[PDB]
């Protein structure tokens, strides 16, 4: 075959930006949706919390065989990585959040003054856009940031930043897609109907008093005269005790509240928006008939868990490849070609279903496997960890026999 | 007014610069770039040949009775002149859908000043600085 | 002696920068509505030359 | 790589005077949050329920290898966990009070204090609406500016970002050191409700 | 940074305005007056005004 | 500045295409004055649309006064010899 | 039915100055080169 | 159908105030006159508990919100589309009666698998 | 029947505004007169909370959405098509009352197998 | 003894505050007879309120006959340069 | 034009208010606050005396052939006068780079209205309200 890509990739721009598939203005538009708050922002925050809020675990295949003296004390690569990234649960939630809002999460590697590794430091994603070659790979990062009354702009090489893409146009898409911009029309439709409802509730949601003065086909009443009537019937001064006395030629009519189904409009908006963002309708505080139980429920929660799994896999691989491996290679005594995996926890596990499973089929699982499913530390003794019958069952025999 | 590029004829963008846009009703059919004047209550019609009839220039082709966007004074406009003109010439509605110079007209004062000269039957660029009405 | 400050938005002085992208100018504008009134002018004495 | 960040952080503003900056928040914006907190009704109770959910159930201190820390502190053995539980006796109340204030305001903020002998006293909190940070061009907080009411006007003072500490729950970005008030983020929704 | 300087000038200019409004009310509308008649100015005038 | 009605912008407007298609489908002749308003003719530049009745489906549809064979509504440009 | 949602390009001029000369990214709008 | 619904909701989903001025068969009201009436009844500065005082020859009518079942149209569109793409209906956040349980549920899930 | 429903939804699924102009048995209104009225009530430039001020001789009528049970028509079409193809009704995303459980379900699934 | 309407009590009455605020937002000019009932002028001492039309929002809102640009309803005291 | 504060002289900011600021080529060297008129296609030069030659005032010093910004006839400006002026005086270019009154000029109409009075050689404040071109 070949050692260089030979299909072209639809991406090398005519201008003197690298095509700017999104411009800095679009990135500020995403930031403006995010900072505006309300129902839209909360839905996209629920999306981040589902995908990344349940935290993480680091695995290495043959981790025990990595045992090495790091600083007199022995460590495995997993132990070293867990010390290199102490707060990875927060970082995964932060980067995973950004990589759903924006086309990418992006950042620097950082060092102590002594030149030991400090952190992977995220950078504000709306401030940065990538510039990329004829085979679609990012070669430079162009950064525009606010300053008093204007902007500062700089360019940095792809050599020393890192970036992660969750949503892609193609498997070759190294730049990614914003789910906000992908669904901007549904966001606009939601927000405009929200404003339309609010204004209609003020005008039409409450009855209004209409006093008509004078006899029909009788003497005309002028503005001067209505001012005196207005003083008598003024709502600002009226109460539940108030009664009125009049001649026959004064009529107190009412503009009724003119009913319209704003609840149905909200539910339609929320259905359109939640479905567009791939969330179940229930996330929007809206219910539905024939969808709350049985296989109709189980499908939508399966579709949700599949979407979460797909995003998690996409994020995990890129974090290991673009962040962890360079850090192992450049600041660690261990082999960077070791088989590192980052798992991210399933947000929707029922521990009671796991416990039921363990009761039913634990007789076919090692005590290590049971500890993994149960989310506990594996046993200290490798023999009891490796064995299939319970550690409590081995203890009662080892003591009792 | 129109520009030629190969086979193609392109309409010119009438309004170069300007903050002063207002909507009126067409008193007759009008075409983009025509000078116009008040002909009834908020009603606008084509300017006649001399002074006293100018509110702005029409920005798009309309049938009679349609809403009309005008570019007013404070606007820079691409307009056809019926006369050869030079920078600093004051110009005035010609009565023919074009402008002409004040010097050619019977009037003493213009409505727009030429910033970029043009031949007869050709597009100048001009700044509209005044309106003219019935003074008697 | 009361310094009465008024703002339609917030409470204090309202100072804003804005950009004109037609002219490439930053404007910086400040506004405030203020009045000052005694509740008891008897509670003050001036010293006069 | 580098020992300082080379990416910039989007966040200049103000100086001594007020600015409608958007990245910064003024003492007025902070006292608006104070007013939503103390004016009561359904809005206040919902945000109090939010604080009680996040921080009301109390806390536990853990140290990995705590037994290995066994040391004579004052003629008596302790572990680090035992020492910390003596250093912070009522951490559950502090967690609820700071955690609540960090949901209301952009941050909780406070001092470290010493006994006269110089031993640790407490992590005394500070009233968050009284204080705002000053931050550099690369993103760190460098000083804290404090405004506090006195008898129809104000005192004002500045403190280094050294002997104070601060905590941010809600952030504009993963690189944000100043944070967002969920109240001011949703001010329009709160006024829509009240109207 | 000219924008920081201009924010400072605008803020100063508003504060100067407040101070003018304040001092003009204060001086014009005081209901008591110690006339020193060019004599015993300083502490005695200040005590007399009190 | 360019408005939606401004002459240089008309080809970008989705409505300008859609209503010119509508006019072609709806005419019986090239004679616009007898068929369209001055508003329609100006707004959609109907002089420049190839209007002639040849794209109106009703040009080709049988519309017989007495229809024994239930054959009205048949379109001749769908016959096998077309 | 849907439109031809396309636009044909006009004439495009040749752009070379940025390659065909020494480009200075100046710090100031006005300046000097010493000779 | 999504576009048609969205446009119809704006035009028809909300009531609109229709003030009629003058007596039937009486004196005509001109455009200038209606501008002053508009100034009194303008929704932009009206509020929820504004009250009106008039002579007998001003009528505050209402264009009601004209009801139509856009929910049924959305469900129908979703039913057509999901079945055309071979998905179960529930993937569209739309439910159906009787289909939610028993052998009817077993079948649609067997077809999907 | 699918084509018929889809066309009927466009014509009849949504209400349409009908402005009637001029007094009944009064002065006639010509097309060039209606063009100016169309400019006011234009649904293109109208918004959700637009308000109208008129004399007594302008009426904003409505073509209501004229109800028809297209859901029942789709269900009947699907009932025909599925049975003609020998599929169970549930394959069409339809289903039926009293048929989802017990010996009625056992029978239809036996026939299918 | 003092009643709500009594001259020494008016500044205690919430309604005297609220209604003077209303009166300032209603007016277009200082001419009270043109705008207010003679009851209101006495009851709320509208001679002493700084009524002049400068506080009425309608003084500042644009309301042109024809609006092609959505200019109507903007308030000039909310522009950038105000 | 310059302002003194203690030992120091400062440049006067020409523009007080307005947004009608427009770009031309300088036909000669020009100085801040100087009145100018169209000398060629989008080219402006210093106004002569007695009318027919005014488009606006030059906002900053420029050499010949440089692009120049100009305050037009909606702007409010600080400008130097050759004679004493008072509020409500109409003024127009001197030919000397300053302004004088319509009262002293041979012209009959001005281009700016004086809002704050000034002595000869001082800076007045004026509102520019018209432009003047070639009428013949
Ligand atoms: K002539
Ligand atoms: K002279
Ligand atoms: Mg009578
Ligand atoms: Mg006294
Ligand atoms: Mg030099
Ligand atoms: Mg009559
Ligand atoms: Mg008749
Ligand atoms: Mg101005
Ligand atoms: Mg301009
Ligand atoms: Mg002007």
């Amino acid at each position: 075959a070949s050692s260089t890509p030979q299909t072209n990739v639809d991406s090398m721009g005519g201008g003197q930006f690298n095509g700017q598939d999104l411009t800095f203005e679009d990135l500020r538009d995403i930031k403006d949706v995010r900072d505006s708050g309300g129902q839209v922002a909360q839905l996209m925050d629920y999306k981040a919390l589902l995908n990344f809020g349940e935290g993480c675990e680091i695995h290495v295949e043959g981790d025990d065989e990595t045992k090495q003296l790091v600083d007199g004390e022995p460590m495995t690569l997993s132990e070293w990585l867990e010390d290199a990234f102490p707060h990875l649960d927060l970082l995964v939630l932060d980067l995973g959040g950004d990589a759903l809002w924006y086309p990418y999460a992006v950042g620097e590697i950082q060092e102590t003054i002594t030149g030991e590794f400090k952190e992977a430091l995220p950078a504000e994603p709306w401030t940065l856009m990538p510039e990329s070659d004829a085979q679609g790979k990012v070669q430079a990062w162009h950064q525009r940031t606010k300053t008093h009354g204007g902007y500062q702009t700089q360019t940095l090489p792809a050599d020393d930043l890192w970036h992660i893409v969750i949503n892609k146009a193609s498997a070759r898409d190294e730049v990614g897609i914003s789910e906000v911009l992908r669904n901007k029309d549904e966001i606009q439709a939601f927000k405009q109907n929200e404003a339309a409802i609010n204004q209609a509730i003020e005008l039409h949601g409450f009855p209004q008093r209409h006093v008509k003065v004078g006899k029909e086909d009788g003497a005309p009443v002028r503005d001067n005269d209505l001012r005196r009537v207005r003083t008598i019937f003024d709502p600002r001064t009226t109460d539940a005790n108030t009664a009125y006395f009049t001649g026959q030629d004064v009529d107190v009519e009412t503009l009724e509240a003119h009913n319209f189904d704003y609840s149905a409009i909200h539910e339609m908006d929320m259905r359109n928006l939640t479905t567009a963002l791939g969330l179940p309708l229930e996330a929007g505080n809206v219910g539905a008939d024939g969808l709350g139980s049985g296989k109709p429920a189980e499908l939508r929660f399966a579709l949700l868990k599949l979407a979460i799994k797909a995003n998690q896999r996409s994020f995990s691989v890129q974090f290991v490849e673009r962040v962890m491996r360079p850090v192992v290679r450049d600041y660690s005594p261990f082999d960077h070609e070791a088989d590192i995996r980052l798992e991210i926890n399933d947000p929707l596990e029922d521990i009671g279903e796991v416990a039921d499973l363990i009761q039913q089929v634990g007789d076919y699982m090692t005590n290590e496997q049971v500890a993994e499913k149960l989310d506990l530390p594996a046993p200290e003794d490798d023999e009891v960890a490796d064995s299939y019958r319970s550690p409590a069952d081995m203890e009662k025999d080892e003591a009792g026999v | 007014a129109t520009e030629t590029q190969g086979e193609h004829t392109f309409p010119v963008e009438v309004l170069i610069s300007g903050e002063e846009l207002r909507g009126y009703t067409a008193g007759e059919a009008l075409s983009a770039g025509e000078p116009v004047y008040l002909s009834g209550d908020y009603e606008v019609s084509a300017s006649s040949a001399d002074g006293g009839e100018f509110l702005g220039v029409n920005l798009y082709d309309v049938a009679s009775g349609e809403p009309v966007a005008l570019a007013g004074d404070d606007c820079e406009v691409r307009v056809e002149v019926s006369e050869q003109v030079t920078a600093n010439d004051e110009i005035l509605p010609d009565g023919l859908g074009t402008f002409e110079t004040v010097a050619t007209s019977a009037a003493s004062a213009g409505v727009a000043i030429v910033q970029e000269g043009a031949a007869s039957g050709e597009v100048c660029e001009a700044y509209i600085f005044a309106v003219q009405g019935t003074t008697a | 002696i009361h310094t009465i400050l008024y703002a339609p938005n917030g409470q204090d002085v309202e100072i804003k920068d804005y950009e004109d992208p037609i002219r490439d100018i930053t404007g910086v504008n400040g506004r405030l509505h203020v009045d000052c009134q005694y509740s008891q002018g008897r509670s003050s004495a001036t010293v006069q030359y | 790589a580098s020992s300082t960040p080379q990416t910039n952080v989007d966040s200049m503003g103000g100086g001594h005077s007020y600015q409608f900056n958007g990245q910064d928040l003024t003492f007025e914006d902070l006292r608006d949050i104070k007013d939503v907190r103390d004016s009561g009704g359904q809005v206040a109770q919902l945000m109090d329920y939010k604080a009680l959910l996040n921080f009301g159930e109390g806390c536990e201190i853990h140290v990995e290898g705590d037994d290995e820390t066994k040391q004579l502190v004052d003629g008596e053995p302790m572990t680090l966990s035992e020492w910390l539980e003596d250093a912070f006796p009522h951490l559950d109340l502090l967690v609820l009070d700071l955690g609540g204030d960090a949901l209301w305001y952009p941050y909780a903020v406070g001092e470290i204090q010493e006994t006269i002998t110089g031993e640790f006293k407490e992590a005394l909190p500070a009233e968050p609406w009284t204080l705002m940070p000053e931050s550099d061009a690369q993103g760190k907080v460098q000083a804290w500016h404090q405004r506090t009411k006195t008898h129809g006007g104000y005192q004002t003072q500045t403190l280094p970002a050294d002997d104070l500490w601060h905590i941010v729950i809600n952030k504009a970005s993963a690189r944000d050191e100043v944070g967002i008030s969920e109240v001011l983020r949703n001010k329009d929704e709160i006024q829509a409700f009240k109207q | 940074d000219l924008i920081e300087r201009n924010i400072q000038r605008v803020g100063a200019s508003l504060e100067n305005g407040i101070n003018r409004v304040f001092l003009t009310e204060l001086v014009d509308n005081a209901q008591n007056n110690h006339d020193t008649a060019g004599s015993n100015q300083g502490y005695q005038a200040l005590n007399s005004a009190v | 500045m360019q408005l939606r009605r401004s002459p240089g912008m008309r080809p970008m407007d989705r409505d300008w295409h859609q209503e010119r298609a509508r006019a072609r489908e709806q005419a019986y002749s090239s004679d616009l004055t007898s068929q369209f308003s001055e508003s329609e003719i100006v707004k959609y530049e109907l002089d420049t649309a190839q209007i002639d009745g040849s794209d109106n489906p009703r040009t080709y549809i049988w519309n017989r006064t007495i229809d024994l064979f239930g054959m009205n509504g048949t379109d001749v440009r769908e016959l096998r010899n077309r | 039915e849907q439109l031809l949602e396309v636009v044909m390009e006009g004439r495009e001029l040749r752009k070379v100055a940025r390659e065909a000369s020494n480009v200075i990214n100046a710090n100031t709008r006005v300046g000097d080169v010493p000779i």
